[PDB]
Order: structure tokens, then C-alpha cells, then sequence
């Protein structure tokens, strides 16, 4: 009864911002891009409510931080 | 039983170097600079080395004084 | 980071002018010890007031600005010295 | 054209006509204060809260739909020039109201 | 473009001048509320200065708001009307 | 990219806050030390006549007695008088403490800034 | 012939906006002298010695009486001194106001009618 | 262009010294002017900083000379700077021209 | 050519940004000096107070409150009715000129 949420690309590559010219220093862009990713699959446990999604589609790329997140909250993306 | 490192970045001669200036205040001071021109080499090869292997392969040419030191770790590098 | 340069241009610049300014408040006390230099009435400010009294006692906020002046703006010199060699 | 009507009363017989466009999706209202000045920040939350000017149309035609029928039942058809959402649309195919959208001009 | 863009301009300043007075007066509180304009002093509106115990100073501090804040809600309620 | 229009955008409205901030400070540093150093004594010592401003043009002589009174305003409708010991104390904060945040959001924004 | 014209239409606009802000400029000028002359009638009125509430950079106020009129002072150029006299600060800094106010016309007559040309080819441009 | 762009930069530096000066010459001739004549009135004293001092009228009228003897000679220079950057303004601007063409 | 009375009407429709600018400043001053003259009577209950140009305060009696309070509002009050002699006037200037122009001119 997984009433699919349906969604293009929600999710993006690859990306690293630049201080300047050259490249920024920092993992915090990472480090909250991930939390970010793994509050919004929290906010898909929750919307289950409204949207009754077990599975979701995307074009975009994921890592294994969204396979673990969707382990613990036992969901598929293609 | 030797455990391997996989390395491609390497330590050698005339790389790299540190464009300090220090003014005079006595005759120790100045190993402050030469210090600096490796110090970051030496805590490198060091942990890396300590990381928990125990050989290490490097893709691009190394050192005999990194040779040395790596004999130091009691250690040998290709 | 070559930050140097926004973080020293501005010091150096204001360190000229107040060194300019301190050197203008030394011709200011050579000329009040020689030009208009009458012990009767002679008008002196600290800071928004004059008072037309100080003759000798000029020197009390002559040497108060001149040591106030020149022990921090060498001392602020030395911190953009400090910023330069930070950096190189 | 039509409308996002799901089993509207398609023989609408009774039909009373009145043309005039009825804002059911009101265009969100992006000028405040011009163009990307610092003020855009009311830009950004202006663009907003225009869900209640298409409830309180649909209200209007409702009691226009009142006056005119004396009941729910006859249909009364108005029209609009640009698109008009489903969901009020859901509830005027059973009040005896008949709004369509994406008109054209002459 | 400029018919709409100088009318909606300038009615949005008309009001957002006196939202940045209102600004003022609710920054200009803080003597009040922390640094305590309780005692008998020599205060000021403006062109006087009167040497009078601050017992206005409330409802003189209150009366503004209750007039901005009712414009500036009318003028942010007012940028909603046409788009 | 909009990296550099961004960039200069921050930099220049965060020099704008440079250029205010670094405009009130040298006459709140004025107030502090022009008082402390001149009246604190003198004025306490003995009347003389004296200078004070008329208008930001108009400079007109004057004379004080030890009046010893001084009031501040933060703006055009509240005011508090104070002594000549307490008022420097109240007034001393507003300047070295304030200058350690704001010049920091301003050497340390500044340093942030050229890579955020 | 137009595209050229147009395109060189917007560095003119520009500096027309920038002697638009010159006459901004101009606005702005005038209140210093403005609230001199406004100050005029205070010297006139206290010319016994009169208690004052006085500023002492911009944010500070503290009482004093003024005194000695005969050597009222304005600053000028690099550091040089206008001591008004007593008669002066009661009549004659009025015609000093007057010059001041004449280098004000300076300001805005003859500024203003060598902008009418400004405004000119405002006018013109939309040839 | 560089030489252009450059000639062009040492007009404007110039140029903005220049009008400062004018606009506190503009008072300054006049308040000297009514200065030297209406004595008793107003007396020259030179306020160099806060300090006074009482001076006389003679090297002050030097000092004003001389500022119009330096910012007159300014003026040459930087209309010098102005048919420098006329002239560059054809060849130094030709230059990229002639690559572009040929 | 017509483009000189062009000009003209023109020139009258400046004079007509001219006159809005021209009584929209002194209302707006005229409205501050309501507010300050309505301060000035609520403030008279006290005594011992100063008054100046906002760069000075000078001490006075509650007597010099009641004629300053009056003799600088009257002056601005006979400066509104100058304007309003000189408004209508120049009005009458651009209005009649309009009149007589725009539906005259294009012929």
C-alpha cells in the first residue's frame, strides 16, 4: 500500500563551494548536507501520515548515508 | 605478515618551502623557519607510517633522506 | 591566506597621518613656547574647551597627548610589523 | 476548454450565464516594493497567503448562486480567464456552480 | 512596468518611513525599561527641555505604538492588494 | 559564478557597517576622555571661564562654576543627568567593552567573510 | 543612426544622475547655515551672560553660562581664527550669516542655472 | 587600454583634489577678503590645532598665494594628463584594433 | 516650427512638479509645527525649564515659554497664508496654461 511519493530529482550531485577563486576548506558543508538528507527522510517518516510513501523515485544521485537512513526507515529510492 | 599502505602522494626535495621572515633576537631563533619548512612532512610520514601499516608503496618518486627517516619508523618505502 | 595587504595598507596609512599629526602638535608646542608665548592670556583646549590661563601649564596635556600619541601608534606599528610577518 | 470538474452535471440545462472572470487562483502578488531592492524580504513572504481571495470569490459566486437560482440546483456557468483550482471546483459542481478557466479574449 | 512600480514605491515608503520611526521609538525604550528614567530629571522632546519627575514618559512611550503598529500593519496588509 | 557578486555585495555592506561604527566610536571615546581628563579636575578645583559649542559652527566663550553636572541622551526624548564619577563609569563601558564585540564582527567578520 | 545614439544615451543618463546627486548635494548643503541663522536670535538674547545646555561632541550635554561675546569664535580654512566681537555677536554676525548665505546662492542660483541645461537635454533625449 | 585607462586615473586623483580645493577656496577668498579690511571686528589669531596663537595678516596672505600658485599649477598638469590621454586615445586604443583585423 | 511651444508646455508641466514640491514641504512643516505647538501647550504645566534650537538650551520664566510658543508659530502661520497667496497664483500659472494649451496646441 506504498502510496509512491513521486518526485523528478530530489536529490543533486556533487558540489563544493570556492572561498574565492580557489576552494573552500571546510567539511561542515558535508557534515550538514547529510543531517540535512537524514532530517528529510525523518520528515518522510513522519508525512507517511499524509503521503503513505514506503518508496520514492529520484534521477539524482544518492550516497550510502541515504542507503543506511533508508535502512533505518525502511523505505526505497531509485 | 606485512600490512600495506596504497600511497601516491610523496616527500622529496625542493617541493615545497615556507617564505618566513624573522627578525634577529638571538641564535636559536632561527630554526624556527627551517622547522617549519618540514615539520608538517615529518608529523605526515610519521602518523602515516604509525597509521597501522607497515609497508607503504608511493606512486611518485621519494626521498633517500624520507628512506632515512622511513628507517627511522623502522620501515621501507617503494 | 594573503590577507596582508587590506590588513596592513590601512594601518600604515594611519599611522603616517597620526605620526604627521603628533609632529604638527610638537611645531604647535615650539610655537606657543615662542610665538604668542605672553604669560597673561593665551587660549588652550583639552578636548571641547578652552582656557585662556596655560602658559606653562600647556605641558600638562602637551606631554599627556604626545606620549598618548606616540606609545600607541608604535606600538599599533608593531602590530601591523606583527600582521606582516605572521603572514611572511 | 473546460474544467478540473470531476463529475460535473454536464447537461447543464438551466443554464444561467453571467461572464464576468472570477479569481479562483489569485497571481501571487511577487511587487510590494519593486524589483530585488533589500526589501525583498517582503518579496519573499508576500507571495504567499493568496489561498483565502479564492475561497472568498467562490463565497461570492456562492451568493450570486443564491440570488439568482433561489437554490442549489439550476446551474449558474460563469467563466475565467485564466486557470481556477480543482478542489474548490469539487465543491461548486455540487453547489449548481459552473466555473471554467483559460478563456480567451473575444 | 513603471505606472505600477513608482505608485506601489512610493505607497509602501509612505508607511515604511513611519515603520522606521516606530523602530526608533521602540529602541529608544531600552533608557526606560534598563537604565532606569525613574527619577526627577531634566528631560526633553525636542526644541525644550523640561526639569519634570518622568511620570508621562509611559503613556506618552505607549501612545506611538498604539498608533504605528496598526499603520504598519495596515501598509504590510496593503502590499497584498493587487499583483 | 554569483560567488563574486555575493562576495563583493557582503563585503561592501559590511564595510558600510565599518565606516558607521568607526564613525561613532571616535566621539564616544571624545566624551569619555575630554571630561576625564580636563573637568574631573579643574572643573572640581575652581570656575574658569571656558569654550563650549553654540552650535557645530557657532563656538561661544563661556565660563562654569564646579557645576559637576553632566547628562546624556540616546535620543530626542529621554534623558539622565549624572555626577562626575559615575557618569564616566556608565559611559566607559559603551566604548571598551563595545568595542571588542564589534570591531571582532569586524577584524574577525572581516577574515570569516573572505571565505564565507 | 538611433542604436548608437541609445546606447550612448546611458552614460548621459548617468551623468545627469550624477548631477542629480549633486543637486541632492545641494538640498543637503544648506542646513548648517539654516540652523545658524536659526541660532542668530540666541546670541542677541544672551548677551548679559546667560546659563546654557550646550553639546559637548554630539551626545553629551552639560550646564555652563556663556560669557565673554567680544571674543565669540568661528573656525575657518586651516586653523585660523574669527574672534566676534560684542557689537558683532549682536548685529553684525547678521551680515556674516548674509555671505555666508551669498556663497548659498553661490550654491544653488548659479548651480541651478547651469543644471537648466541639465534639465535641457533631459528634455531632448527623448529625440 | 592601459595608457588610456591609466592617464585616465591620474586625471580623475588629480581632478578630485582639485575641486575640493576650489570648493573651500570659494569661502576662503571671501572671508579673507572682508578679513583684511573689517580689523577690530575680528582679529587674526591662527587656531593650529586646539591651541591659539596670534598671528598676522602677511603670512597668512602667503599661505593663500602660494595654495593658488600650487593648485593653479596643478591644473596644468592635469590638462597636460589630458592631451595625454587624447593622444594615447588613438594608437594605445588602434592597438587591439589592428590585432582584431589583421 | 512648433518644438519651442513644445518646450513651453513642457517647461509648464516642470512648474506643475514644481508647485506639488512647493506646498507639500511647507504642509508637512506646517503639520510639525502643529505637533510642536500641541507639546508646547501640554508642557507649559511645569516651571522651571529651558528652550533653545536644539545645539543650546537657554533658561527663561514660565512668561518667555507662553511668547515664544506664540511669537515663532505666528510667524510660520503668516508664511502659510504667503503660501497659499503665492500657490493659488502659481497654480492659476500652470492650470490656465494647461488649458489653454493641450487642447489648443495639437492643431
Amino acid at each position: 500500500d506504498a502510496k509512491i511519493a513521486v518526485y523528478s530529482c530530489p536529490f543533486d550531485g556533487m558540489i563544493t563551494e570556492t572561498k574565492g577563486t580557489v576552494l573552500i576548506k571546510t567539511a561542515e558543508e558535508l557534515m550538514n548536507f547529510s543531517k540535512g538528507e537524514e532530517n528529510l527522510m525523518d520528515a518522510q517518516v513522519k508525512a507517511i501520515a499524509d503521503t503513505g510513501a514506503n518508496v520514492v523515485v529520484t534521477g539524482g544521485k544518492v550516497a550510502d548515508m541515504a542507503l543506511h537512513y533508508a535502512n533505518k526507515y525502511n523505505i526505497m529510492l531509485v | 605478515n606485512p600490512k600495506i599502505a596504497l600511497l601516491n602522494v610523496e616527500l622529496e626535495l625542493k617541493a615545497e618551502k615556507d617564505n618566513a621572515e624573522i627578525r634577529v633576537h638571538t641564535v636559536e631563533d632561527y630554526q624556527a623557519i627551517v622547522d617549519a619548512e618540514w615539520n608538517i612532512l615529518y608529523d605526515k610520514l610519521e602518523k602515516i607510517h604509525h597509521s597501522g601499516a607497515k609497508v607503504v608503496l608511493s606512486k611518485l618518486p621519494i626521498g633517500d633522506v624520507a628512506t632515512q627517516y622511513f628507517a627511522d619508523r623502522d620501515m621501507f618505502c617503494a | 591566506f594573503a590577507r596582508n595587504t587590506s590588513r596592513i595598507t590601512e594601518l600604515k596609512e594611519e599611522i603616517e597621518v597620526k605620526k604627521k599629526q603628533l609632529q604638527n602638535l610638537e611645531d604647535a608646542c615650539d610655537d606657543i613656547m615662542l610665538a604668542d608665548d605672553d604669560c597673561l592670556m593665551i587660549p588652550y583646549q583639552i578636548g571641547d574647551v578652552f582656557i585662556s590661563h596655560s602658559q606653562e601649564e600647556t605641558q600638562e596635556m602637551l606631554e599627556e597627548a604626545k606620549k598618548n600619541l606616540q606609545e600607541e601608534i608604535d606600538a599599533l606599528e608593531s602590530r601591523v610589523e606583527s600582521i606582516q610577518r605572521v603572514l611572511a | 476548454h473546460g474544467a478540473r470538474h470531476p463529475d460535473m452535471k454536464k447537461r447543464v440545462e438551466d443554464a444561467y450565464i453571467l461572464t464576468c472572470n472570477v479569481s479562483l487562483e489569485y497571481e501571487k502578488t511577487e511587487v510590494n516594493s519593486g524589483f530585488f531592492y533589500k526589501s525583498a524580504e517582503e518579496r519573499e513572504k508576500l507571495v504567499k497567503a493568496e489561498r483565502k481571495f479564492i475561497e472568498d470569490r467562490v463565497k461570492k459566486i456562492i451568493e450570486l448562486k443564491r440570488k439568482v437560482c433561489g437554490d442549489s440546483d439550476k446551474g449558474f456557468v460563469v467563466i475565467n480567464q485564466k486557470g481556477i483550482d480543482p478542489f474548490s471546483l469539487d465543491a461548486l459542481s455540487k453547489e449548481g456552480i459552473v466555473a471554467l478557466r483559460r478563456a480567451k479574449r473575444r | 512596468f513603471n505606472r505600477l512600480r513608482q505608485e506601489q514605491r512610493g505607497l509602501a515608503s509612505k508607511a515604511a518611513e513611519l515603520e522606521m520611526e516606530l523602530n526608533e521609538h521602540s529602541l529608544v525604550i531600552d533608557t526606560l525599561k534598563e537604565v532606569d528614567e525613574t527619577r526627577k530629571c531634566y528631560r526633553m522632546v525636542g526644541g525644550v527641555l523640561v526639569e519634570r519627575t518622568v511620570k508621562e514618559v509611559l503613556p506618552a512611550l505607549e501612545n506611538n505604538k498604539e498608533q504605528i503598529q496598526k499603520i504598519i500593519e495596515t501598509l504590510t496588509q496593503q502590499l497584498q492588494a493587487k499583483g | 559564478d554569483e560567488q563574486y557578486q555575493k562576495y563583493k555585495f557582503m563585503e561592501l555592506n559590511l564595510a558600510q557597517k565599518k565606516r558607521r561604527l568607526k564613525g561613532q566610536i571616535p566621539e564616544i571615546k571624545q566624551t569619555l576622555e575630554i571630561l576625564k581628563y580636563m573637568q574631573k579636575k579643574k572643573e572640581s578645583t575652581n570656575s574658569m571661564e571656558t569654550r563650549f559649542l553654540l552650535a557645530d559652527n557657532l563656538y561661544c566663550k563661556a565660563s562654569v562654576p564646579p557645576t559637576d553636572k553632566v547628562c546624556l541622551w540616546l535620543g530626542a526624548n529621554v534623558m539622565l543627568e549624572y555626577d562626575i564619577d559615575e557618569a564616566q563609569a556608565l559611559l566607559e563601558k559603551n566604548l571598551s567593552t563595545a568595542t571588542k564585540n564589534l570591531d571582532s564582527l569586524e577584524e574577525d567578520l572581516d577574515f570569516l567573510r573572505d571565505q564565507f | 543612426n538611433l542604436p548608437q545614439l541609445e546606447m550612448l544615451k546611458n552614460q548621459l543618463d548617468q551623468e545627469v544622475e550624477f548631477l542629480s546627486t549633486s543637486i541632492a548635494q545641494l538640498k543637503v548643503v544648506q542646513t548648517k547655515y539654516v540652523e545658524a541663522k536659526d541660532c542668530l536670535n540666541v546670541l542677541n538674547k544672551s548677551n548679559e551672560g546667560k546659563e546654557l545646555l550646550v553639546p559637548l561632541t554630539s551626545s553629551m550635554y552639560v550646564p555652563g553660562k556663556l560669557h565673554d561675546v567680544e571674543h565669540v569664535l568661528i573656525d575657518v580654512g586651516t586653523g585660523y581664527y574669527v574672534e566676534k566681537t560684542a557689537e558683532d555677536a549682536k548685529d553684525f554676525f547678521k551680515r556674516k550669516i548674509d555671505f555666508l548665505t551669498k556663497q548659498m546662492e553661490k550654491i544653488q542660483p548659479a548651480l541651478q542655472e547651469k543644471h537648466a541645461m541639465k534639465q535641457a537635454v533631459m528634455e531632448m533625449m527623448s529625440q | 587600454v592601459e595608457k588610456y585607462q591609466q592617464l585616465q586615473k591620474d586625471l580623475s586623483k588629480s581632478m578630485s583634489g582639485r575641486q575640493k580645493l576650489e570648493a573651500q577656496l570659494t569661502e576662503n577668498n571671501i572671508v579673507k577678503e572682508e578679513l583684511a579690511l573689517l580689523d577690530g571686528s575680528n582679529v587674526v589669531f591662527k587656531l593650529l590645532g586646539p591651541v591659539l596663537v596670534k598671528q598676522e595678516l602677511g603670512e597668512a596672505r602667503a599661505t593663500v598665494g602660494k595654495r593658488l600658485d600650487y593648485i593653479t599649477a596643478e591644473i596644468k598638469r592635469y590638462e597636460s594628463q589630458l592631451r595625454d590621454l587624447e593622444r594615447q586615445s588613438e594608437q594605445q586604443r588602434e592597438t587591439l584594433a589592428q590585432l582584431q583585423q589583421e | 516650427a512648433f518644438t519651442e511651444l513644445q518646450a513651453k508646455v513642457i517647461d509648464t508641466q516642470q512648474k506643475v512638479k514644481l508647485a506639488d514640491i512647493q506646498i507639500e514641504q511647507l504642509n508637512r512643516t506646517k503639520k510639525h509645527a502643529h505637533l510642536t505647538d500641541t507639546e508646547i501647550m501640554t508642557l507649559v504645566d511645569e516651571t522651571n525649564m529651558y528652550e533653545g534650537v536644539g545645539r543650546m538650551f537657554i533658561l527663561q520664566s514660565k512668561e518667555a515659554i507662553h511668547s515664544q510658543l506664540l511669537e515663532k508659530q505666528k510667524i510660520a502661520e503668516e508664511k502659510i497664508k504667503e503660501l497659499e497667496q503665492k500657490k493659488s497664483y502659481l497654480e492659476r500659472s500652470v492650470k490656465e496654461a494647461e488649458d489653454n494649451i493641450r487642447e489648443m496646441l495639437m492643431a
